[PDB]
RNA sequence: CUGACUGGGGCCUGUAGAGCACUGAUAGGGCUAGGGGGCCCACCAGCCUACCAAACCCUGUCAAACUCCGAAGGGUCCCA
RNA sequence: GGGCGGUCGCCUCCUAAAAGGUAACGGAGGCGCCCAAAGGUCCCCUCAGGCGGGACGGAAAUCCGCCGGAGAGCGCAAGGGUAGAAGGGGGCCUGACUGCGAGGCCUGCAAGCCGAGCAGGGGCGAAAGCCGGGCCUAGUGAACCGGUGGUCCCGUGUGGA
RNA sequence: UCCCCCGUGCCCAUAGCGGCGUGGAACCACCCGUUCCCAUUCCGAACACGGAAGUGAAACGCGCCAGCGCCGAUGGUACUGGGCGGGCGACCGCCUGGGAGAGUAGGUCGGUGCGGGGG
């Protein structure tokens, strides 16, 4: 036990982001968002940054056919 | 020459030369062996003078085997110095050998060339050292 | 390989051995360098009471009256694996007196 | 060119002073030992410098047997 | 009390049957202890010891960790005897699951790296140091006592022998895979 | 020698001494001690400058 | 009648001898932490080292200040 | 041979010939100290390394598991011994007492060392039991002349000094 | 008058190490909790207390496996009191007794007391 420096860990409720958070143990009730953020086989939780969010007029096929004109 | 690179103590004693061999009679490495017969010391100059007299004698084949190692420092006082006042300086490490111990063992050298080579290196040593060949006198069961 | 071995000193040459299992306890009194157990009082060999720490009073009176019945007084006490805490088997007869 | 080291300590002169099969009195030193080469048995006491002596008088006996060290046993006479 | 205990009892104990295990009662693998260490971070954060990681650590899991000594004065890293530098704690109870279910669900998001951690960090006899980097940003602590990066180190010790028998447990308990 | 400050402990009420040191370098300043006198039967003892 | 010495019983040692399990040096052989390094490759995605070499295991050794071992003897005590 | 140089005391190992002793201007080294805890009692734990890992990390900081029986440590050089503690951690205390001390080791003598136990009064432990300093061997100096406290013993006819 | 298990011993690695079995009705261990007497540089892991619904997985006992380790015989010298000789020396030879250490055969994974429980 050792009552003393060891606190009682007063109950406080977290804001229940991804289902029910593991319940009232610590007095820190605040997260940013999205406790799990995915089901955790990591189902492509993307926010479409500098990579292929803009896919029009680049990473495309322009300037004619599939380039039979080569030789 | 050669010398042991590390020692517990620098100087040590002499002792006696009795006892038969305390190991080192069976060859177990080569096909021949130069075996001693009289108790004496083997200086590193006697090791070098007998080791050069093999590689300069026979060439291009035959590995030479030495089974002697000097760990006894020969202690000699400087010249024109009276007695006492501590021990002398260390000049060259010597190797104690017993009679019936095999010192030099040629490898890959035939009969008529190994008898000659061990005969040349036999005169570099102050000991009556006869020559033995590979026999069935091993320590196997 | 845990052992404390408070049984190693043996200045007093006559000790009371104590074994506490997790179910019940039992105790003996040994005579040293001879290997003869004089008297003993064992729970579930005489099956005195169910609660394991309430055993110590009745086996203290029982082993005390059997020790005085066998006529040995100057005894001792071991503490080999266990702390002197919880069960005490305190007595007021026999020279252990604790 | 002088003598480097030529001094030596005076011997403290340890050793076994009472062998077994010897009648002793209460207080005889059984062995003067440097370290505890002998472990106390019955009626044997140690001192400051690991010296063990007899507590009672009688015929002494060694080597009850090993696995912990050599034993000294001052056995009384009956 | 109960914190993902249904995933502890009917997602582990019958799941370790028909493909793993010798299917008696106790050689099915389970959790014995999960040690957690500070180890000063990089080096000594101060010349004199300050004992505040016991306070924010007692905030995040509500218990004081023992500040233990140092070894022989090698003095290449100004090593010394005394003035304890340990900050180690095991604390195995249901209080283990009180904090381990918090960091089990809060630490895999809310810190940025490649998605997850090594399945090659398993060791012999199944004791598995997992080794998170820092987490003083979002262990829901709100920047309390920002001295340095000041991470910690976790080892979740299983019971069974092989890495396939701890690997049988841990990502069926919810760990990531292939870094 | 010259660090030990070898001294003797006084009766702290009447007369005797006990002859044991107390270091001046390490701050072992004004160390109380109980010791056995002859007449006063295990009273307290303190230092003296000699 | 205890003595020098001798016979019957114990106890003790670490010398001769022997040995490498301990403390060090060691003639080779195998394995190769790694290092001038790398044939030279989007660097780890290698390959043999006829380059060096840590540590380990064998065939072999040496020791007054090494002993896992260990006499012949000597000392001591009881009886004759 | 003397002078020059080195040494003069104590401890450790060998020389040293298996009891003890044993020399040389023989070899290898240390000391003129230190700890109110580095002491006593009581209660817990077993080390150093190697392997598999780590978040920084030298291949040594700190943590986990296995192997590891003593190759670590025990203030200090070396030897002995030690985990069935003398080693590391914590509580309480100062026996780091006073009067003695049977019986001994060794010694030419002087010295040096062990000391069960008796009384008074303690400390620790519930007790059994231990404690008259330090795990041990070096860390010192006979005698004479005086210094500081107590003792009120003598104090030169008497009382005092 | 016998087997199994638990305490406590003596033999001092022929007792251990490593692998393979096996046992809980019967003790013992494991386990479920901590509520108080108790505790942790931190934690009921180890001490402590209620138990005991589940178990012999781990540990613990018994049984097997000689390689791992250990013990290790008869001869044979090395060595040596004691006596007699040789060699210029380094050092050797004979007799009388004594008698190793390695190595080889082989042995072993225990032997034997006291007090309790069950049949
Ligand atoms: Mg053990
Ligand atoms: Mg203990
Ligand atoms: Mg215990
Ligand atoms: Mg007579
Ligand atoms: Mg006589
Ligand atoms: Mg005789
Ligand atoms: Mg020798
Ligand atoms: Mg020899
Ligand atoms: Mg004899
Ligand atoms: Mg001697
Ligand atoms: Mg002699
Ligand atoms: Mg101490
Ligand atoms: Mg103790
Ligand atoms: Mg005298
Ligand atoms: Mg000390
Ligand atoms: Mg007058
Ligand atoms: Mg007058
Ligand atoms: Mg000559």
């Amino acid at each position: 036990m050792k009552e003393g420096i060891h606190p009682k860990l007063v109950p406080a409720r977290i804001i229940c982001g991804c289902g029910n958070v593991i319940e009232t143990y610590s007095t820190k009730p605040e997260i940013y968002v999205e406790v799990c953020s995915k089901c955790h086989p990591f189902y492509t939780g993307q926010q479409r940054f500098v990579d292929t969010e803009g896919r029009v007029e680049r990473f495309q096929r322009r300037y004619g056919d599939s380039y039979r004109k080569g030789r | 020459m050669l010398m042991p690179r590390r020692m517990k103590y620098r100087k040590q004693q002499r002792g006696r030369l009795k006892g038969a061999t305390k190991g080192g009679d069976y060859v177990a490495f080569g096909d021949y062996g130069l075996v001693a017969l009289e108790p004496a010391w083997i200086t590193a100059q006697q090791i070098e003078a007998a080791r050069v007299a093999m590689v300069r004698h026979f060439r291009r084949g035959g590995k030479i085997f030495i089974r002697i190692f000097p760990d006894k420092p020969y202690t000699k006082k400087p010249l024109e110095v009276r007695m006492g006042k501590g021990k002398g300086n260390v000049e060259g490490y010597v190797a104690v050998v017993k009679p019936g111990r095999v010192m030099f063992e040629v490898a890959g050298v035939t009969e008529e060339q190994a008898m000659e080579a061990l005969r040349i290196a036999g005169h570099k040593l102050p000991i009556k050292t006869k020559i033995v060949r590979r026999d069935a006198y091993d320590e196997a069961q | 390989k845990f052992r404390v071995r408070n049984r190693i000193k043996r200045t007093g040459r006559l000790r009371l051995s104590v074994f506490r299992s997790l179910k019940h306890i039992y105790a003996q009194i040994i005579d040293d360098e001879k290997g003869v157990t004089l008297v003993s009082a064992s729970s579930l060999a005489l099956k005195l009471k169910g609660n394991k720490t309430e055993v110590a009073r009745q086996v203290g009176r029982a082993l005390a009256e059997k020790a005085l019945a066998l006529g040995i007084k100057q005894v001792a006490f071991d503490r080999g694996p266990y702390k002197y805490h919880g069960r005490v088997k305190a007595l007021a007869e026999g020279a252990r007196e604790g | 060119g002088s003598t480097r080291n030529g001094r030596d300590s005076q011997a403290k002169r340890l050793g076994v002073k009472r062998y077994e099969g010897q009648v002793v009195r209460a207080g005889n030193i059984l062995v003067r030992q440097r370290g505890t080469r002998f472990k106390p048995g019955k009626n044997v006491g140690m001192g400051r410098d690991f010296t063990l002596f007899a507590l009672v008088d009688g015929v002494v006996e060694f080597q009850d047997r090993g696995r912990l060290g050599r034993y000294v046993h001052v056995r009384p006479l009956a | 009390d109960v914190a993902l205990k249904r995933k502890y009892y009917e997602e582990v104990r019958p799941e370790l049957i028909r493909r793993f295990g010798y299917q008696n009662v106790w050689e099915v693998p389970r959790l014995e202890k999960v040690v957690i260490n500070q180890g000063l971070g990089e080096a000594k954060e101060d010349a004199r010891i300050l004992e505040k990681a016991a306070q924010e650590l007692a905030l995040i899991t509500g218990q004081k960790p023992a500040v233990t000594r140092a070894k022989k004065s090698i003095s290449n890293f100004k090593l010394r005897k005394g003035m304890p530098i340990g900050l180690r704690v095991t604390l195995r109870r249901d209080r283990m699951w009180i904090f381990l279910e918090k960091l089990l669900n809060v630490a895999l998001p809310r810190i940025r790296d490649f998605r997850g951690l090594n399945p090659n960090s398993f060791d012999g006899r199944g004791n598995y140091n997992l080794g998170l980097r820092e987490q003083l940003i979002f262990p829901e602590i709100t920047y309390d006592m920002v001295d340095a990066l000041r991470g910690m180190d976790i080892a979740v010790v299983t019971t069974a022998e092989t890495d396939e028998e701890a690997r049988a447990l841990l990502e069926l308990l919810g760990f990531p895979f292939r870094k | 020698v010259r660090i030990k400050l070898l001294l003797e402990c006084t009766e702290c009420k009447r007369r005797n001494y006990a002859t044991e040191k107390n270091k001046r370098n390490t701050p072992n300043k004004l160390e109380l001690r109980k010791y056995c006198p002859w007449c006063r039967k295990h009273t307290v003892h303190r230092e003296v400058k000699i």
